C-alpha cells in the first residue's frame, strides 16, 4: 500500500498483479501483472519500483504502466558455487529448486533451470 | 476414435447427468441457445437445443471434423421429447463398398428421395416423450442395396430436449433394459 | 390494368384537379378531350386512366365527393374541369363542420350510397381492375371521415385489389385547424387497418422545398399541388409506358413492406432546381442520386438522421445506363452503412422507365420506409393526450353520437404502432 | 477530497426512486410542513520542408449522415425500446390507503392474506379490476397484497369472472408497457392463472390480442441464462426467465383460445408456429 | 422545346426567346450525353 | 514542447511473395545505409491526444505484428524525427 | 496536375480578377464559359486551372473569401465575373477593420470551417492535387488574419503538397495603413513556419515600373494587377504546355530553397517596354537576360547590390535554342561573380517552354533568392520596436484578447531570421 503523488492508492497482491485504485470510489484504473508475490512499492520521479518475494525487482512507468525487470537474486541459503574447467568468465550457483549461471564481469545472468518443489544440493561441470 | 475400444451391448455417448455432458460434442449456435434445464414431466435435468433457424443451430460429434466415431453397432436409440415445432437429425455411415452416405430425417420433408450421397425421408413424433429406434442396416439395404459396416458422425438440430443417445446391437424389450437406460414418468 | 381515382374534400379536389392537368398534358389530351399527341406510345395505354367515349372525347375515371359544392364549382371552372363527366360530381347540402364524427356518421351515411353507386358503375365497367387511388387530407372533416368510411366500404367490396392513398398531415409547427389531433388520430386508426400503402406529405416540407430549392418569392398552393402531382404521376409511370426494367404497384408493395402494419412511407422528387442554377450543372445519375437522398429535398418533417432505413425504392424515367444506377445505389449503401437495417442485405430496389415527364431529360421519384416516422405519430399522440385528459372539445363529437371509448382505442392503436417501429429500429442479429 | 461510494445495486439505490414517485413514504402520509486567446507557442513549423511522407491529421471535423464525404463513424441515437419507463399511479394504492378493502396480511414463513369477509359474496365487478390494477406496484406491502389477492380471487371466483374480462384489458396492457421485467413476470404468471380459472375465458380473450400481445414480441428473446453451455441454473425455482414464460404463455393461449386464435397470434408475433395443425 | 420522348427537336421553335447559338449548344450537349445512337421508339411518332 | 503527429513504417512483402519474386531470405543484414529493393514506405496518422509513449507503443505493436520489418520513424510537429531499428536483424525484442 | 487558387481580401480579390482574365484569354474561354480557342494545344491541358462542367461550360478552381461583400459584389458585377461558381463566395457581415486579432480570432474562426469545407470539396475532386496558390496582402486585416489562419489549417490537412503564396508588403517610403508593422510582423512569423515558398511585392516598385519602364501617363490598379497576373501565370506555364526542358513547382522549390527558413524570393518579368521604344530593339535572349537582371525590372525595394544570390531560376517561353540560354546564364554568373554565393557552384536553373504568350515572340519570368531581403525585415522590425516600446495603438489588439508574449515571440523570431541571413551573407569556406 503506497500512495501516489496525485492521491490515488497503489496495491500489491499475492498473485503478482499490481493495480491502481481511485481515491473517490476505489475502482481499477490501470493494472500490470508481474511474477512473484509483491512485497514493497517504491516511488521514483519517473516511475515506480516493485519488489517481489522471489527476489525480483521491476521498474514500471506511470505513463501507461508497462513493466521491465532489472534484478535477479536468490532468496534462500546458497549451497554451492563452481567454475568450469578452463573458463572463468562465468560461474554457476545452486539454491533451492534453481540453478543459475552468472557473468562474472558484469554480474548478469543468462540461464535458469527450475524443478519446482525440490532442493538442489551439489553441482559440478563436466 | 472408438476404433480400439470394447464395443458390445450398449455404447452411449450423451447423458444429461454429469459434470461435462458435452465433453465430446461441438456446438454451432446462432440465433439460438443451448442449456441444461430441469424437466417438469420426469423431474430430472435435460439438455435443450432451441433456435429460430432449424439449419444454423446444431451440435455435432466428434468435435474435430476430421475424426470419425467408428462404431459398428447396428441400432441407434434416441430419447427425444417433441416441442410441437420443427426438428431434424443426421447420421453418416460407411458401407462395405467404401462410400460415405448420409441419412437425414425431418418432420417438414414433403417426399422420400434417394440420391447417391443422401437419402432424405419424412418422420413423425408422437405426443410427450419418445424413444426412437433406428435400424441403420435395414435402411442401408433398402436404400442402396449395400451392407452396413459403421457409423462415423452424429448430428442433432433444434428444437428438441435430449437425455441420452446410445447404440445397441439388437432390439431389447422394456424389462430387459438396465435401470439406468429405462426412463420413468 | 386500370386505376379508378377518388378525390374527397377541398384538399382532395384541388390536388385532383392539378393531377388531371398533369396527366392530360403527359398523354397529349386537349381540354376539349381531343387527342392531339405526337406518339403512338401515348395512345396505347390511355385505357389505364381514361374511358372511351363515342366521338373524339375521352373521360377520366374519377369520382369527386364533397359536402358543400363550392370547391366543385371552382374545379368545374378550372382549366381542365370541363373534361370531367357531369354525373361524377356528388355533393350534399350541408357542410362537415370540420368535425370527423359528423363527416363519418351523419352526412356520410346519408350520401355514401350515391358514391358507392358511382364507384361500382365505374369499377364494373373495367375489363380488369387494378387498385384504387384516393387523395385526401387527414386534418379536415369530410375528407377524413367520409374518405375513411368509403375506403372501408371499398375494402369490403374489393378486398383482393390494391388500396393506395396520398394523405396530408398536420405540420409540427403551425396548425391550420384547432381539432387536428382528434381527426388525425381517428384517421390513422382507420388507415393502418384498411390501407395497403399510405404516403404522407407536410405542407411545411413543400414550403421549405419551394423557398430553399426553387427560390420562389411568393409560392402558392398551385406549386405545392404540382409537386404532389409530380410524385403521384411518377409512381404509376411504369404501368403505362415501356422500359428496361418494368415495375408495378404490387411489386413496390411486396419489396417495401416487411410487415403489414409498417406501410407508411416518405416521398421525394429529385430534379428540382432554380432557373439561375440550371446553367451551372447538367443532369446526371450521380447528381440525381445525391439530391435524391439529401434530407433537404424530402417531403416529411422527420429527418432520416434520427432513424434507419428498412427499405427504399427509386423509379427512374429516361434512357440511361443500368451500371451507373447499380453502382451508385451500392456506393450510397456502403458509405452510410450504419443508417441501413443490417438484417436485410440490400435495402434499395431500382426500376428504369424509358419515357420521362415532359420537358425533363431525366427524373427519379424516391419512396422510403423509415423509422423516423415514429416521431410524427408520437407528437400527434402527445397533443391528443393533452386535449383528451381535459375533455377540451369532446362534447361536439359526443353530441354527434360517438362513445368516448373510440378515442382511447385509437390512441392505444397509434401508441402500439410507435412501439412496433421502435422495436424494429433497435433489433439486432445476435 | 470527499469520497463517493458506488452505492449501486445496494440497499440504498437512487435508481428505484426515479420510478414510481408515489413510493418512499411511511405507513402514514407526509409529515406536516416544518419537520482569453492566450499565446501557446509555435505549435508547427513544417513550412519549407514539405514531403510525401506527410499526410493530413485534421481531416475536417465530424460527418453529416448524407453528405458527399460520408457519415464516417457516426451512428444514430438509440430509440430505447428496452429503457425503463415511469409507473403510472394506481387505484389500488388509493383504496388500500383509504381502508375500503376486505383484506389483511397474516405474516409467517409462507405469507398469506387473511380475509375479513367470505370471497364468494364479493362484487367482482368492483374488486377484480382494482386488484389487477395493483400488479404494477414495486413497493411492499402493495406487491404482495395485490398479486396474492389476484391469485386468490381468480382461484375461488367461479362463473362470475367471465363478464369481468372487458374491464381487465387496460390494467393488463398498462402493466406490460412499463418495461420492468419483474412486473412483466408477475403479469405473465397471473395471466397463466387467469386463462385456466373457469370456462369460456380463452375464447373471450381472442379479440383482445391486439392490445396484449404487442409487448410479448419485444421480450420473447430476453434470457437470464448467462451460464455457458451445459451449466445448470439453480434459480429455476424463482421463475425469473422472461422468454420461457412468454413462450409458454403463448402456447397456453393458443390451446385455450379456440377455433382461430392461431391467425391472430401469428398476426401479432411473426415468428410463432401453430401448435395444433 | 421537346417532344414526348424527350428530344430537343431540329428546327427553331416559334416565338422562341433563345438565340441560334444557344440552340446549337443545347443540341450538341444533348447529343453528347445520349446513351444510344438513335431513339428506339422513332416508329411511334406521328405528325 | 512539440508533440508527435505521425509515425512512418518500412516493411518487406510477405515471405512467400518474396520467395516467389526470387530474392534470398537471408543476407539481409549489411553495414551499408541502403535498403532492400522491395521495401515500401507507409505512414499513419496519430490522434490528437497522442504522446511519445503511445506512439512508441504503436511502433512496438507494428514490430511484433508481422515478419519483414526493420525500420521505424516517429515524426513530430516541429519537423524533426527519430528512427528505431533492430539491433539484431530477423530477431524481435 | 491541377492547382487550386485562394483569393482573400480586397487586394487578393482584385488581383485574382485580373489573373482569371489573363488565364481565360490564354486558353480561349469566353466570359460565358464557352471554349472559343483556336488550337487543340489549348484544350489538352485546360484541366490545370479549370474544372470541367457538364454542358458547354468551364468552372475555375478558386475560393473567394472576404469579411464584407463589397469587393466581391464589384468583381461579380465585372465583365468576367459570371465564370465564378456562386457557391464559392464565402462572406461574413462585418469588416476586419485592418486589425489582425479581429481577422484571426473573432470572424476568422466563425468562417474558417465553411472555407475549409469548400477547399476540401474542391481538393478531393481532383484526380491528382498539386500545391495551393494564395494571393493576399500582409498589411491588411482579413487578408493577413484569415489568410494565415487558412494557410495553417491547410498545412495541417495537406502537409505533403506545396504551399505557395503571393503577398503584398508595406512600402519603405509611404504607408497605406497606420498599423502595418504589427500585422506584417505577425503575418511573417506565421508564414516563415507555415509556407514553402513566398513571393513579396511592393506597390512602390510597381509604380517605378510604370513610370520608368512603361512611361504610362495615368496608370491604374488594373495595370499593376496585370503585371502581377503576368508573372503568376508565367511561373506555371511549363506545367501546362510542352517544352524542351520541363519544370515543376516542386522542382523549383527543391532548386531554390537551400534551408527551410530561407524561402523568400524576388520576382521579375522581362519584355516590359514603352510604346515609343519598341521600334528601337528587336527581341533576343541577351536582351531578355539584361532586362531580367536589371533592378529597374525587379518588384521589390531592396537592391541586389547590397546582398548575394544563393539561387535563381529563369523560365523561358518561346522557340529558342538551349545554347544561348545556357551560355547567357553562365556569362551573367561569371561577370558578376562577387554577387553570387561562392560555396554553390551554379546558382541559376533554366527552363524552356515552346509556347509564348500571344503577341510576344518570347518571354521570361525571373525568380530570385537574395539576402538583401533582410533589410526590409530589419526596417519592419525597427518600426515594430518603436511602436511597441510606447504600446502604440496596443489596446485594440489587447482588447480582442492577444497575449503580449505573442508580440515578443514574433519579433524575436523575425530578428533571428535577419541575423541568419546576415550570417550566411558573410559566411566563408575557411
Ligand atoms: N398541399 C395542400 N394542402 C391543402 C390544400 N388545400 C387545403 N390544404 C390543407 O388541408 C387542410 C384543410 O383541410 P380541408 O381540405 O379544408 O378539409 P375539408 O374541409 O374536409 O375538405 C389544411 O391543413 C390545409 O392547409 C391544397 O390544395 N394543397
Ligand atoms: N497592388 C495592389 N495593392 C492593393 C490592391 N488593393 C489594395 N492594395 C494594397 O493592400 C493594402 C490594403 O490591404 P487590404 O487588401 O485592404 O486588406 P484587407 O482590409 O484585409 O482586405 C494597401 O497597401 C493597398 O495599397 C490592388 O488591387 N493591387
Amino acid at each position: 500500500m503506497v500512495l501516489d503523488p496525485s492521491g490515488d492508492v497503489l496495491v500489491g497482491s499475492g498473485s503478482g498483479e499490481v493495480a491502481l485504485l481511485s481515491k473517490i470510489n476505489l475502482t481499477i484504473l490501470k493494472t500490470v501483472t508481474v511474477q512473484g508475490s509483491v512485497t514493497g512499492i517504491c516511488t521514483v520521479p519517473h516511475g515506480f519500483l516493485v519488489g517481489t518475494m522471489s527476489s525480483n525487482v521491476y521498474l514500471v512507468e506511470g505513463g501507461n504502466f508497462r513493466a521491465e525487470l532489472r534484478l535477479t537474486c536468490h532468496s534462500d541459503t546458497i549451497n554451492d558455487v563452481v567454475f568450469p574447467e578452463g573458463l572463468s568468465a562465468l560461474f554457476a550457483t545452486c539454491c533451492g529448486p534453481d540453478i543459475r549461471v552468472w557473468n562474472a564481469a558484469s554480474s548478469a545472468e543468462l540461464l535458469r533451470i527450475e524443478i519446482a518443489g525440490l532442493t538442489c544440493n551439489c553441482i559440478q561441470f563436466s | 476414435m472408438f476404433h480400439n475400444s470394447y464395443q458390445s451391448g450398449f455404447l452411449s455417448i450423451l447423458y444429461s447427468i454429469g459434470s461435462r455432458p458435452l465433453q465430446i460434442w461441438d456446438t454451432k449456435v446462432r440465433n439460438g441457445h443451448v442449456k441444461r434445464i430441469t424437466d417438469e414431466d420426469i423431474q430430472s435435468s435435460v439438455l435443450e437445443v432451441v433456435g429460430n433457424n432449424v439449419s444454423t443451430c446444431y451440435i455435432t460429434c466428434p468435435v474435430d471434423p476430421k475424426k470419425t466415431l467408428g462404431i459398428k453397432l447396428p441400432f441407434l436409440v434416441m430419447i427425444i421429447k417433441n416441442l410441437k415445432r420443427y426438428f431434424s437429425f443426421e447420421v453418416t455411415i460407411l458401407d462395405d463398398k467404401g462410400i460415405r452416405r448420409r441419412f437425414r430425417a425431418s418432420n417438414y420433408q414433403t417426399t422420400t428421395r434417394v440420391k447417391p450421397f443422401t437419402c432424405t425421408m419424412p418422420m413423425r413424433l408422437d405426443e410427450g416423450w419418445n424413444q426412437i429406434q433406428f435400424n441403420l442396416a435395414d435402411f442401408t439395404r433398402r436404400a442402396y442395396g449395400t451392407n452396413y459396416l459403421e457409423t462415423l458422425r452424429v448430428q442433432l438440430h433444434a428444437n428438441c430436449r435430449v437425455r441420452r443417445l446410445y447404440f445397441s446391437d439388437r432390439l431389447y424389450s422394456e424389462e430387459e433394459l438396465p435401470p439406468e437406460f429405462k426412463l420413468f414418468l | 390494368r386500370e386505376i379508378v381515382c377518388v378525390q374527397a374534400g377541398q384538399c382532395g379536389n384541388q390536388i385532383g384537379s392539378k393531377f388531371w392537368e398533369v396527366i392530360s398534358d403527359e398523354h397529349g389530351v386537349d381540354p376539349t378531350g381531343t387527342y392531339q399527341g405526337d406518339s403512338d406510345l401515348q395512345l396505347e395505354r390511355i385505357n389505364v386512366y381514361f374511358d372511351e367515349a363515342t366521338g373524339g372525347r375521352y373521360v377520366p375515371r374519377s369520382v369527386l365527393i364533397d359536402l358543400e359544392p363550392g370547391t366543385m364549382d371552382s374545379v368545374r371552372a378550372g382549366p381542365y374541369g370541363q373534361i370531367f363527366r357531369p354525373d361524377n360530381f356528388i355533393f350534399g347540402q350541408s357542410g362537415a363542420g370540420n368535425n370527423w364524427a359528423k363527416g363519418h356518421y351523419t352526412e356520410g351515411a346519408e350520401l355514401i350510397d350515391s358514391v358507392l353507386d358511382v364507384c361500382c358503375k365505374e369499377a364494373e365497367s373495367c375489363d380488369c381492375l387494378q387498385g384504387f387511388q384516393i387523395c385526401h387530407s387527414l386534418g379536415g372533416g369530410t375528407g377524413s371521415g367520409m374518405g375513411t368510411l368509403l375506403i372501408s366500404k371499398l375494402r369490403e367490396q374489393y378486398p383482393d385489389r390494391i388500396m393506395m392513398t396520398f394523405s396530408i398531415i398536420p405540420s409540427p409547427k403551425v396548425s391550420d385547424t384547432v381539432v387536428e389531433p382528434y381527426n388525425t388520430t381517428l384517421s390513422v386508426h382507420q388507415l393502418v387497418e384498411n390501407s395497403d400503402e399510405s404516403m404522407c406529405i407536410d405542407n411545411e416540407a413543400l414550403y421549405d422545398i419551394c423557398f430553399r430549392t426553387l427560390k420562389l418569392t411568393t409560392p402558392t398552393f398551385g406549386d405545392l399541388n404540382h409537386l404532389v402531382s409530380a410524385v403521384v404521376s411518377g409512381v404509376t409511370c411504369c404501368l403505362r409506358f415501356p422500359g428496361q426494367l418494368n415495375s408495378d404497384l404490387r411489386k413496390l408493395a411486396v419489396n417495401l413492406v416487411p410487415f403489414p402494419r409498417l406501410h407508411f412511407f416518405m416521398m421525394g422528387f429529385a430534379p428540382l432546381t432554380s432557373r439561375g442554377s440550371q446553367q451551372y450543372r447538367g443532369l446526371s445519375v450521380p447528381e440525381l442520386t445525391q439530391q435524391m437522398f439529401d434530407a433537404k429535398n424530402m417531403m416529411q418533417a422527420a429527418d432520416p438522421r434520427h432513424g434507419r432505413y428498412l427499405t427504399a425504392s427509386a423509379l427512374f424515367r429516361g434512357r440511361m445506363s443500368t451500371k451507373e444506377v447499380d453502382e451508385q445505389m451500392l456506393n450510397v449503401q456502403n458509405k452510410n452503412s450504419s443508417y441501413f437495417i443490417e438484417w436485410i442485405p440490400n435495402n434499395i430496389k431500382s426500376s428504369v422507365c424509358d419515357i420521362p415527364p415532359k420537358g425533363l431529360k431525366m427524373a427519379v421519384t424516391f419512396i422510403g420506409n423509415n423509422t423516423c416516422i415514429q416521431e410524427m405519430f408520437r407528437r400527434v399522440g402527445e397533443q391528443f393526450t393533452l386535449m383528451f385528459r381535459r375533455k377540451a372539445f369532446l362534447h361536439w363529437y359526443t353530441g354527434e353520437g360517438m362513445d368516448e371509448m373510440e378515442f382511447t382505442e385509437a390512441e392505444s392503436n397509434m401508441n402500439d404502432l410507435v412501439s412496433e417501429y421502435q422495436q424494429y429500429q433497435d433489433a439486432t442479429i445476435e | 477530497y470527499e469520497i463517493q461510494p458506488i452505492l449501486k445495486g445496494t440497499k440504498r439505490d437512487p435508481a428505484t426512486r426515479k420510478y414510481n414517485r408515489a413510493a418512499g413514504k411511511g405507513p402514514f402520509g407526509a409529515f406536516p410542513p416544518g419537520y482569453r486567446f492566450a499565446y501557446k507557442g509555435t505549435v508547427q513549423r513544417t513550412g519549407g520542408t514539405t514531403t510525401s511522407l506527410y499526410k493530413g491529421r485534421q481531416q475536417h471535423e465530424s460527418a453529416v449522415a448524407f453528405t458527399t464525404n460520408g457519415a464516417g463513424d457516426s451512428k444514430p441515437p438509440k430509440a430505447g425500446a428496452f429503457k425503463r419507463r415511469l409507473i403510472p399511479p394506481t387505484e389500488f394504492r388509493r383504496y388500500y390507503d383509504r381502508g375500503d378493502l376486505p383484506l389483511s396480511v397474516a405474516h409467517g414463513n409462507r405469507p398469506t392474506i387473511d380475509w375479513k369477509v367470505d370471497v364468494e359474496r364479493l362484487d367482482y365487478h368492483h374488486y377484480l379490476p382494482i386488484f389487477f390494477d395493483g400488479i404494477r406496484e414495486t413497493e411492499e406491502p402493495y406487491m404482495f397484497l395485490a398479486r396474492q389477492g389476484c391469485l386468490d380471487l381468480l382461484k375461488r371466483g367461479g362463473p362470475k369472472i367471465l363478464p369481468t374480462i372487458p374491464q381487465l384489458i387496460i390494467p393488463i396492457k398498462t402493466a406490460l408497457n412499463t418495461r420492468h421485467p419483474e412486473i412483466i413476470c408477475a403479469t405473465l404468471r397471473i395471466l397463466q392463472q387467469l386463462i385456466v380459472s373457469g370456462d369460456l375465458i380463452g375464447e373471450a380473450l381472442v379479440p383482445y390480442y391486439r392490445q396484449i400481445l404487442p409487448m410479448f414480441n419485444l421480450f420473447k428473446s430476453r434470457h437470464k441464462n448467462r451460464a455457458r453451455g451445459d451449466a445448470i441454473d439453480f434459480g429455476q425455482r424463482k421463475r425469473d426467465d422472461v422468454g420461457d414464460l412468454v413462450i409458454e404463455t403463448l402456447q397456453l393461449l393458443e390451446v385455450h383460445g379456440g377455433d382461430d386464435a392461431y391467425i391472430n397470434i401469428k398476426y401479432m408475433v411473426p415468428t410463432y408456429e401453430s401448435c395444433i395443425f | 422545346l421537346r417532344n414526348s420522348h424527350g428530344y430537343v427537336h431540329k428546327q427553331r421553335a416559334l416565338d422562341s426567346d433563345i438565340d441560334l447559338q444557344t440552340w446549337r449548344r443545347m443540341r450538341i450537349i444533348e447529343k453528347r450525353i445520349d446513351v444510344d445512337k438513335a431513339d428506339p421508339h422513332r416508329h411511334k411518332l406521328n405528325h | 514542447l512539440s508533440q508527435p503527429v505521425s509515425y512512418s513504417l518500412l516493411v518487406l512483402p510477405p515471405k512467400k511473395e518474396l520467395r516467389k519474386k526470387g530474392y534470398n531470405m537471408t543476407d539481409i543484414n549489411t553495414t551499408s545505409t541502403r535498403v532492400h529493393p522491395l521495401a515500401r514506405w507507409q505512414t499513419h496518422v496519430l490522434k490528437h491526444g497522442a504522446t511519445y509513449r503511445d506512439a512508441l507503443d504503436a511502433v512496438e505493436e507494428a514490430n511484433t505484428k508481422h515478419w519483414g520489418f526493420l525500420k521505424a520513424r516517429i515524426q513530430f510537429s516541429c519537423g524533426s524525427f527519430e528512427s528505431f531499428v533492430r539491433t539484431n536483424p530477423n530477431d524481435p525484442s
